[PDB]
């Protein structure tokens, strides 16, 4: 459990306890047949673990200097010579998505259709932190914590994006350079009227 | 301009005929006083005859090589070319009006069999039952595709043979 | 007169009832409306 | 119980237990449409449907029509909004409602397929995972799940209440519309215009000042 | 329906409105609350429409009554209605965002208080400073009475706080038609009522008008 997300509510009965980043929060009572919870288990972890991924990728660009999460597919069309770090890479666009479609396809059809598993015990883990004796379940509750605030930031990406045309940073730093007037209520789009 | 035609406010054999037929009425309009009734009646003929013209034409009714309104009785060449209402919007029409009797005509002949002699109540109409489905008919192709999903419209082979 | 009142419920006499009635409204119809080649607007 | 004639003979087809445990049920069939009783529930199903969409028509003509008449929003009228938003766009309406038909006939087709087995769709394997929520209630019509965002659904009593008062605003809508498609030809002028002239001159601003109540 | 106060002295009651809830008198023709699901629900959309309304008419009439004895303040004198298009330190969208997140904490934290009650006082952080126990939707206490009081004669004081609700309910619903019929400060039109009190009711601005 270790939470409540809204105090004097009552726990869904078709949640358990044990189950690593668990409050009760379905009001929808989305997850009631087991099977459909046991695949949400694995479908949030894998959502989670690719927004981390995501959400890194979006801000070091803009730590980085290489423009913005939205402009870095800007080469393949408007003209070309994708970069990374700086480097160059002779790619368009029509190769690589034939390259990611065949390896990453790969990759899925031994993850998805192989089993059921999201938290393999093995080789993805290198240096050897879980052993599921103890340290798992505090440990996979941080990995639902920092996953749920990426899943999070990346939907504060796009909608921010959607409307104010900025980056992450590029709107922070006026946020921070406007406290009152460079929120989400200046722009005509989140809040129509005022 | 469908099928070798032309619209008849676009023909001319239209136009000429509708000036054959006020040249008939006014040739016989000549004989009568302007105050007088037999003269009061052709110019509302006329006037009756001039908006008949003028409401063929308003409709973008087809005319061809002899000037009178031909019609499309074809969806798809009437649907397209916006002519409907010649054909597609009165088979529809119709088809209400149609269905109606015969339903109203048929709950008349089901609800009589349960009775003691039905038969006389075919001669004497039972007005108050009669009317009453008449009114609540209104809705017969809702009720009909209702019964027509159960098997409670088509009698099964209890009907009559000679010799299979 | 209920049996008179048989007698204009028989099948002739609302046959010319109705038939004037339907008659006479498509009489007054193509009085009101004059001639209805076309369904127009 | 409360009908819409106070001396009319109920018609029997509304008075069985089945219908007279049924939202707006205020005895008014006199066409006697629902007599056969899954006749009366496939039309309970179209009204409630007719009437959540006029709801939401009704709700997407005047509310940003009287938001437009006090300020604040440049909306055009609703007979003319068609006309407008097509160049502030990017499909062609064909390409348009293609795309439409395809995203509400996927919608439809699986309630028309509840209707006519209730828990069709909360058969396991029909969804990835998420044809567990679609079973509705004991009572169709009323899914819940995840169509109740709020969780109204869960009293069993106040509940009558929220089918009855769905219905009349649903019912008041459908009204409305058939209002607004009529206030439309007979004057030409916006539905808050037609409001408008109703109140600064009730007594000969009115359908009785027109050619359509034509004697 | 007994001896209690009346709204008509010698009226027939509905017979559900007894006195537990604060003030009543009987006034119910339109016979809104029978069902107790909306009664609860209606004396609780009472005591908000009311402490808020107590809240605009001191919020209207002390900065008008403060104003036109004559002070010195960045906004003096401005009328209600003018306080909208009147410029802060920032615009008042952005003001709109920060009520639209702060009452959406308070009124879901009253809100659960109301389907649960004794079930909303504890702070998220602060895990020790609570609400004590024992108290009903709509009178919250504890940090909320700060001076100590309702420690005895809590049904007076809750008539006290509905009837001096009541009349501020009529206040600003006076506040809405009086300032839109004339268009003055509704502290003003005091002043016209009490300049001529013979020569303008509300049915010579009325007739002028129309
Ligand atoms: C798509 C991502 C995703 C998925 C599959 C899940 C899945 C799950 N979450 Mg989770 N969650 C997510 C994102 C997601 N979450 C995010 C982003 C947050 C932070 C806001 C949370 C916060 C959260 C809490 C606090 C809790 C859960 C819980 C749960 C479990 C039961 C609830 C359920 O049936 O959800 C199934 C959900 C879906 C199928 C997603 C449906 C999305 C709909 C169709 C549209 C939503 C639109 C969106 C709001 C705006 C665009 C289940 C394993 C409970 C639990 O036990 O944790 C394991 C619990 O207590 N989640
Ligand atoms: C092309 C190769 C390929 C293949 C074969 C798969 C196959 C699979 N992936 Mg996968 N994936 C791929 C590429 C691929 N992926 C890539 C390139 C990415 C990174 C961008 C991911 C990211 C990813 C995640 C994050 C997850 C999967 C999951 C899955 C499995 C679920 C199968 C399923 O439900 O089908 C469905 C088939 C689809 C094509 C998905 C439909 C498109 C979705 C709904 C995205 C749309 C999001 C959008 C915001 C929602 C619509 C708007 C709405 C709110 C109105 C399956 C094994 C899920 C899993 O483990 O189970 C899971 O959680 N994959
Ligand atoms: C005996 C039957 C018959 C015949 C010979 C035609 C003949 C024709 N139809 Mg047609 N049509 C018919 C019945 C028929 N129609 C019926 C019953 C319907 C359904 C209401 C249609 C719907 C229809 C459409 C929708 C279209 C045609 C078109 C055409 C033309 C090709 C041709 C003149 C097409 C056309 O105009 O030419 C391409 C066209 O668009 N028809
Ligand atoms: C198309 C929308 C629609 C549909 C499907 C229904 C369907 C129904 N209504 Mg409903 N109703 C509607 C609109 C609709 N109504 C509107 C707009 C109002 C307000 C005037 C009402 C007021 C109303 C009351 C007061 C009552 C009903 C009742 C009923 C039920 C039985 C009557 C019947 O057989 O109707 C079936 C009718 C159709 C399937 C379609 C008929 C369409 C006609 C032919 C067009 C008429 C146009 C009109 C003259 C202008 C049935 C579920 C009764 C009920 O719920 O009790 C069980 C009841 O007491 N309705
Ligand atoms: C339901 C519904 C209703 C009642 C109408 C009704 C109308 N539409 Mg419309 N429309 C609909 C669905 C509907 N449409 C859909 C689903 C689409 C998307 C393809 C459109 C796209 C559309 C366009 C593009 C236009 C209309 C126009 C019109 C008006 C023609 C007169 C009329 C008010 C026309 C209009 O308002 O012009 C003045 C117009 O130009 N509609
Ligand atoms: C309820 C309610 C509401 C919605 C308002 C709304 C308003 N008041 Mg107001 N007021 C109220 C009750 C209310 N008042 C009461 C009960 C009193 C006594 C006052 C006394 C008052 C004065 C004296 C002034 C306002 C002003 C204002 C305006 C700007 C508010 C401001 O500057 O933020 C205030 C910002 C704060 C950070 C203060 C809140 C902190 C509180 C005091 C902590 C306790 C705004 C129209 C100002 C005005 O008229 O502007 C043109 C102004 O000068 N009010
Ligand atoms: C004058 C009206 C009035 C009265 C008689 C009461 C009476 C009561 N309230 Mg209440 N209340 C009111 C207005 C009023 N309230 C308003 C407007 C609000 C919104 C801010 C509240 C918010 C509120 C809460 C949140 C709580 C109470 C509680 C109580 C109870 C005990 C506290 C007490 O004795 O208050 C006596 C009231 C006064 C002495 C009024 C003092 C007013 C001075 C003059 C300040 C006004 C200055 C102004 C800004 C400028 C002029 C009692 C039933 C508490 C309770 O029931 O706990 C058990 C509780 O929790 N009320
Ligand atoms: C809260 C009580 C209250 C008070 C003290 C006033 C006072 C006033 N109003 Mg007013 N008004 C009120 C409520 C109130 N109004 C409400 C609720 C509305 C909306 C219907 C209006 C609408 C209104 C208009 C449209 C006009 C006034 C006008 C006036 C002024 C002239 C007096 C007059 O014609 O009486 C008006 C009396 C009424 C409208 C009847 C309201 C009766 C209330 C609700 C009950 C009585 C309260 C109480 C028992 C008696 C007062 C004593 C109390 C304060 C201690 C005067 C300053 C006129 C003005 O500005 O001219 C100078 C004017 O044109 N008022
Ligand atoms: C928000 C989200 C899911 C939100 C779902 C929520 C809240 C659901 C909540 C509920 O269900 C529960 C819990 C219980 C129900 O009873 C009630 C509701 C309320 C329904 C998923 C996002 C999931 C978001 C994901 C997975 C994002 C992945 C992004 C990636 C990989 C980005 C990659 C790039 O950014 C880089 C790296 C570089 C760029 O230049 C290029 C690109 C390619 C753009
Ligand atoms: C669905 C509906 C309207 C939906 C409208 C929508 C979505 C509008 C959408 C738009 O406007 C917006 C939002 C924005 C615009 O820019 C674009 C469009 C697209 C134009 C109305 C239903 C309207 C439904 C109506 C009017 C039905 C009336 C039926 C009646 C009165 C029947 C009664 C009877 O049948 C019974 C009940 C019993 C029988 O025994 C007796 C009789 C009397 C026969």
């Amino acid at each position: 459990k270790a939470g409540n997300w809204l105090p004097g509510s009552d726990a869904p009965a078709w949640l358990p306890d044990d189950l690593p980043g668990n409050y009760g929060f379905d009001p929808l009572s989305l997850g009631k047949e087991p099977a459909s919870l046991k695949r949400f288990t694995e479908s949030e972890v894998i959502h989670g673990r690719w927004a981390m991924l995501g959400v890194a990728g979006s801000l070091a660009v803009e730590l980085l200097g290489y423009g913005n999460w939205y402009d870095a597919p800007l080469w393949a069309v408007n003209g070309g010579k994708a970069t990374w770090f700086g480097i160059e890479v002779p790619f368009d666009l029509n190769a690589l998505l034939a390259f990611e479609f065949v390896a990453m396809a790969a990759a899925e059809g031994q993850r998805g259709d192989a089993g059921g598993v999201v938290y393999p015990g093995g080789a993805f883990d290198p240096l050897g932190f879980a052993k599921d004796s103890s340290k798992s379940g505090e440990l996979k509750l941080k990995e639902i914590k920092n996953g749920r605030l990426a899943m999070v930031a990346f939907l504060g990406f796009v909608a921010q994006h959607a409307a104010t045309g900025k980056g992450p940073i590029a709107a922070l730093g006026e946020h921070l350079a406007n406290p009152w007037g460079a929120n989400f209520a200046t722009n005509g789009i989140s809040v129509p009227f005022f | 301009d469908i099928a070798g035609l032309t619209p008849c406010s676009e023909s001319k054999a239209y136009a000429k005929l509708e000036k054959k037929e006020l040249k008939t009425l006014e040739k016989r309009l000549k004989q009568y006083e302007a105050d007088s009734a037999p003269a009061v009646a052709l110019k509302a003929t006329m006037e009756r005859t001039k908006a008949r013209f003028a409401n063929y034409a308003k409709a973008g009714l087809l005319c061809g090589n002899d000037g009178l309104p031909h019609l499309i009785a074809d969806p798809g060449l009437a649907l397209k070319y916006g002519h409907a209402g010649e054909v597609f919007i009165p088979t529809f029409g119709f088809l209400y009006v149609a269905g109606y009797i015969g339903y109203v005509g048929r709950q008349y002949l089901i609800a009589v069999k349960g009775e003691a002699k039905p038969t006389d109540k075919e001669i004497i109409i039972d007005v108050p039952l009669a009317t009453k489905l008449a009114w609540q008919g209104a809705g017969w192709p809702l009720a009909a595709v209702q019964e027509l999903q159960r098997g409670t419209l088509l009698e099964k082979e209890e009907n009559i043979t000679v010799s299979p | 007169m209920k049996d008179f009142t048989t007698y204009l419920s028989t099948a002739p006499v609302i046959a010319t009832i109705w038939f004037t009635f339907t008659a006479g409204l498509l009489i007054e119809i193509n009085r009101y409306f004059p001639d209805p080649l076309v369904f127009s607007f | 119980r409360q009908s819409w004639l106070p001396g009319s003979q109920i018609p029997a087809h509304l008075d069985t237990p089945a219908a007279q445990a049924l939202a707006g049920n205020f005895g008014f069939d006199p066409l006697g449409l629902g007599k056969d009783p899954v006749a009366l529930r496939w039309y309970q199903q179209a009204e409630l449907i007719h009437c959540r969409t006029a709801m939401a028509g009704v709700a997407g003509i005047l509310i940003p029509g009287l938001l437009t008449k006090a300020g604040a929003l440049n909306v055009p009228e609703w007979y003319d909004a068609g006309k407008v938003a097509i160049e502030n766009s990017f499909a062609p309406w064909g390409s348009l409602l293609a795309v439409q038909l395809f995203l509400c006939g996927f919608v439809e087709a699986k309630r028309w397929q509840d209707i006519r087995k209730p828990g069709s769709q909360g058969e396991p394997g029909s969804f990835l995972g998420f044809e567990a929520s679609l079973k509705g209630t004991s009572e169709l019509g009323y899914p819940g799940g995840p169509f109740d965002p709020l969780g109204l659904s869960k009293e069993a009593d106040k509940w009558a209440d929220w089918k009855l008062k769905e219905v009349k605003n649903g019912r008041l809508a459908m009204l409305a519309f058939l209002g607004f498609v009529a206030q439309k030809y007979a004057t030409g002028a916006g539905p808050v215009d037609n409001l408008a002239a109703h109140l600064k001159d009730p007594w000969h601003v009115n359908y009785a000042t027109n050619g359509v109540s034509l004697p | 329906d007994a001896a209690l106060p009346s709204w008509m002295p010698g009226a027939d009651l509905p017979g559900y409105l007894n006195g537990t809830l604060p003030g009543d008198f009987g006034f119910d023709p339109l016979y809104l609350g029978q069902d107790p699901v909306k009664l609860k629900w209606y004396a609780q959309a009472e005591l908000m429409n009311a402490r808020f309304a107590m809240l605009a008419v001191a919020g209207i009439l002390v900065p008008e009554l403060l104003s036109n004895i004559g002070f010195s303040w960045p906004g003096a004198g401005v009328a209600w209605y003018d306080a909208g298009k009147f410029e802060y330190f920032a615009p008042a969208s952005s003001l709109f965002g920060v009520q639209m997140l702060l009452f959406a904490w308070v009124e879901i934290r009253r809100y659960q208080d109301f389907v649960k009650p004794g079930s909303a006082n504890q702070d998220p952080i602060f895990t020790n400073n609570k609400l004590p126990d024992g108290n009903e939707p709509g009178y919250p206490g504890g940090i909320f009475d700060p001076f100590g009081w309702s420690k005895g004669d809590i049904k007076s004081l809750k008539l006290k706080e509905i009837k001096n609700g009541r009349l501020a309910m009529l206040a600003f619903a006076g506040f809405i038609g009086q300032a839109y019929t004339t268009g003055t400060t509704p502290l003003k039109n005091l002043s016209t009522h009490l300049a001529d009190p013979w020569s303008t009711t509300v049915w010579q601005n009325d007739l002028a008008r129309l």
